[PDB]
């Protein structure tokens, strides 16, 4: 379009969310920057007592 | 006639009998409880 | 029975093909009343006072001609203008007049809960008052479409004759009562 | 979720709906005990109108639990969900 | 929370377009509030911890951002524009509980 | 049937775990062990959708993937349920397939993306302004209509009506009143709930005063809030204007505010009359702020007796003596030609037409 766009119709919500929520609920935290894959950082409380 | 829950604070009787959102008259909680049994039951004292 | 208050028409809209062969150019030249704009659009348009009615003539022998109030006046005007175009030198004939299109409006003279009607009708009753005031209503027998206001006026539009608004209204009435 | 149906013959539910409500929901207080069903739920086979086919909460175990409280919510998804807190 | 949003956010504060320049966006100030839920008619009520568990939903609350942008002009400001949600940590500053 | 019996009383049973058909009748087996899945492959299953299994999805035109992610990204960027996308998405597919919407141009496209949106929030009973989806999409408000009318019409599918409430619901929370921001004097705080209340019962008692019909209900919600804002503390607030209360809210206050503002307050008057109190103290349009609650706590009874004096649009409300008078028959076309010169002087001569050929040269 020759009308100049602007950003504010791209703001889009819901990577963030995703990449934080699911990140925490599975406990793996994939990270291209470094080359690095960690499991098992993240465990279920035990509320035996 | 309807079934009648229990809220989730105020605990005044509330009444659905259809697909309405479970949202309470008076406060805008959004949980509920059957009320208890009609019926009796019968235990062992041991 | 009706409340005393018949359906007005307001527009009648008419054509005919005139079996011959035009010149727009020649024809916005030789009349007083003729309009062509081929940069807008390539047809002539055509108006006279009596009957009050606009109409268009084409190159390929067709006419076009409407705002009469009755299909005798739309007829009398469609052959007011072949008349003028028989005697600015065209060889034009009557033949296949039709009748395409009328217009007429009506009123209940009591308020109407339009909100009740879309509830009750919505299956055809198309309401939406954001962008237009008027409900609209599309009925079946015959073909029209309506569009209908608060203040109790309607609006029929898409028949043929007469007594297809008239019995269109005699339908709608008791529906607009209640 | 449909109601408890029940038997002609003795005009009161089948044994297999015995503690469900009018609601088609179990009761709190009440004993359930093995192969009943805690929620009469049925689905439609859309996977001229959708057959519905029926897919039952069962109650599995080796011993009858009592049944403390029974909760009921909706999500922002118009979901409705539905927890049963059993006892022994 | 306190002060790692921050030093993020100043080291990756500004960005722009290499095809057609003198077209670019700034960011501000950054914040993350306090827990709430989206009811669905959009609007928010702060919810405790307890609600969560029970109805199966997060506890979190929601990021927002001031940016700066041009679009033929450059005066165009937003003040709280929202950017997505963070999980919070039970009884820190910004918990209800605390 | 039972083999043995020919009876039809089978009823499946299971055994402590042997899952089998019994003929309750006579007792003898005819169907018995099943075969299932494990948990072992259970973590390695995957999904194909059945289309693509079919070999589908390779036929999807770039702008039709285009425009099916337009419509994924415009409902994400509402934080919505994905069930509104995935039904949108749903039905911007089933709008595809007609040949008069494959062929159009791009803005087309994009008001489709909107309205389908639209109908989908509607359906589901959300509330949203028709104004801010149009704000989120390039195209013009009165192209937007054009082509809403033209799909609601093409599918003819459902259109739920815009409930008052909910969308009062909506607006409400919009504003930055109810928080002692910096910008804003602590004056000005009260309560959300009682705030939505009073908006609520006005908003109602306008709805039945017949003045929602037809017309926008943007404005008067807000004038709603205005009054009710102000009727909460008269004491300070009645010195405050329309304009200051949008400036203080940062809201874009429609043009015709005001005009609907004055309709509520005639109709205010109107109710006022009715109260002894009221009608004794010759009350008027900027002192009755007071008495707007005294006013909807009695409201039903005084509005039922008030009405038996309805309201229309102001317009013709002016006494109209005459409505739709009968015009005169003229339905003859006379016989072949009633006059004949009217051809002459509608012609031209030949002067005027050669005024006419250097007309435009
Ligand atoms: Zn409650
Ligand atoms: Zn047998």
């Amino acid at each position: 379009r020759a009308a100049q766009f602007d950003v504010v119709k791209h703001m889009r919500q819901d990577q963030i969310t995703n990449g934080m929520v699911n990140a925490i609920s599975t406990g793996n935290w994939s990270l291209k920057r470094f080359k690095m894959d960690r499991q098992g950082v993240t465990q279920v409380l035990s509320r035996l007592s | 006639q309807p079934m009648i829950y229990i809220c989730g604070e105020c605990h005044t009787e509330n009444e659905i009998k259809s697909r309405d959102p479970i949202r309470c008259r008076e406060c805008g909680y959004r949980i509920m409880y059957k009320k208890r049994t009609k019926r009796l039951v019968v235990f062992d004292a041991r | 029975g009706p409340s005393g208050i018949v359906p007005q028409l307001q527009n009648i809209v008419s054509t005919v093909n005139l079996g011959c062969k035009l010149d727009l150019k020649t024809i916005a030249l030789r009349a007083r009343n003729a309009e062509y704009n081929p940069k807008r659009f390539a047809a002539v348009i055509m108006r006279i006072r009596e009957p009050r009615t606009t109409a268009l003539i084409f190159s390929s022998g067709k006419m076009v001609c409407t705002g009469a109030k009755s299909e005798e006046q739309s007829r009398l005007a469609a052959r007011k203008y072949a008349r003028v175009v028989q005697k600015l030198g065209f060889p034009a004939k009557f033949l296949d007049f039709k009748i395409q299109n009328m217009v007429g409006s009506c009123d209940v003279k009591f308020p109407i809960r339009l909100e009740g009607l879309v509830l009750t009708h919505q299956q055809f009753s198309s309401y939406e008052p954001e962008l237009f005031p008027g409900l609209i209503y599309r009925m079946i027998k015959p073909r029209i479409v309506l569009l209908i206001f608060v203040s109790g006026k309607v609006v029929l539009t898409g028949a043929k004759v007469r007594a297809e608004i008239y019995e269109a209204f005699e339908n709608i009435y008791p529906i607009l009562k209640g | 979720v449909m109601g408890p149906m029940l038997d002609a013959a003795t005009r009161k539910p089948i044994w297999r709906h015995e503690i469900l409500d009018a609601d088609g929901i179990c009761s709190p207080g009440e004993k359930v005990e093995n192969k009943q069903v805690l929620v009469n739920k049925s689905m439609p086979t859309v996977t001229q109108q959708p057959q519905y086919k029926d897919v039952p909460i069962t109650y599995k175990g080796a011993t009858d639990s009592y049944i403390e409280k029974v909760m009921i919510s909706s999500n922002a998804e118009d979901a409705f969900l539905i927890k049963m807190l059993l006892r022994q | 929370i306190n002060v790692e949003i921050k030093k993020i956010m100043k080291a990756n504060e500004k960005v722009t377009s290499d095809a057609d320049p003198m077209w670019y966006l700034k960011y501000l100030n950054i914040y993350v509030g306090l827990p709430d839920v989206e009811e669905s008619f959009n609007v928010t009520r702060p919810v405790s911890p307890h609600e969560c568990r029970l109805r199966d939903m997060t506890y979190s609350a929601p990021i927002t951002v001031d940016i700066e942008y041009t679009r033929g002009s450059q005066r165009i400001i937003r003040n709280a524009l929202p950017i997505g949600r963070m999980p919070i940590m039970l009884r820190s500053s910004n918990c209800v509980l605390t | 049937r039972c083999p043995d019996c020919g009876s039809t009383e089978l009823v499946e049973d299971s055994h402590y775990s042997q899952s089998q058909l019994v003929c309750s009748d006579c007792g003898c087996v005819v169907t018995e062990g099943v075969l299932t899945t494990t948990f072992s492959d259970e973590g390695n299953l995957r999904e194909v959708t059945y289309s693509r299994s079919t070999g589908e999805n390779e036929q999807v035109s770039r702008s039709q993937q285009r425009g099916l992610r337009r419509v994924r990204d415009l409902c994400r960027v509402l934080q919505l349920p994905p069930t509104f996308e995935d039904t949108a998405v749903a039905y911007y597919q089933q709008a595809y397939r007609h040949s008069g919407i494959r062929a159009a141009r791009l803005q087309k496209k994009e008001v489709l993306v909107g309205c389908c949106v639209l109908i989908t929030c509607r359906q589901h009973n959300w509330p949203l302004t028709m104004g801010a989806i149009c704000t989120l999409l390039y195209a013009d408000l009165d192209v937007f209509s054009s082509t809403y009318m033209q799909i609601v019409k093409l599918l003819g599918l459902d259109v739920p009506s815009l409930c008052l409430a909910e969308l009062v619901k909506t607006y409400c929370s919009s504003f930055k009143l109810f928080q002692a921001s910096p910008s804003v004097p602590a004056k000005y705080v009260e309560d959300k709930e009682k705030m939505l209340s009073r908006t609520m019962q006005l908003v109602e008692l306008a709805n039945e005063t017949w003045l929602v019909t037809g017309r926008h209900p943007l404005p008067v919600i807000t004038a709603a809030t205005f009054l009710a804002w102000q009727s909460l503390q008269p004491a300070d607030r009645l010195s405050c204007s329309l304009a200051r209360f949008c400036k203080l809210a940062n809201v874009d206050l429609p043009y015709p505010a005001s005009s609907r503002l004055q309709e509520l307050l005639a109709v205010l008057l109107r109710m006022a009359e009715q109260l002894a109190w009221l009608r004794v103290l010759r009350l008027d349009k900027r002192s009755v702020v007071k008495h707007i609650g005294d006013l909807l706590q009695h409201r039903q009874s005084l509005v039922r007796s008030a009405f038996r004096d309805l309201l229309l649009p102001p317009c013709m409300l002016k006494s109209p003596k005459r409505i739709c008078p009968v015009p005169p028959v003229s339905t003859v076309t006379g016989d072949e030609n009633i006059s004949d010169s009217e051809i002459e002087q509608y012609l031209r001569t030949p002067q005027e037409v050669r005024d006419f050929q250097r007309a435009q040269a």
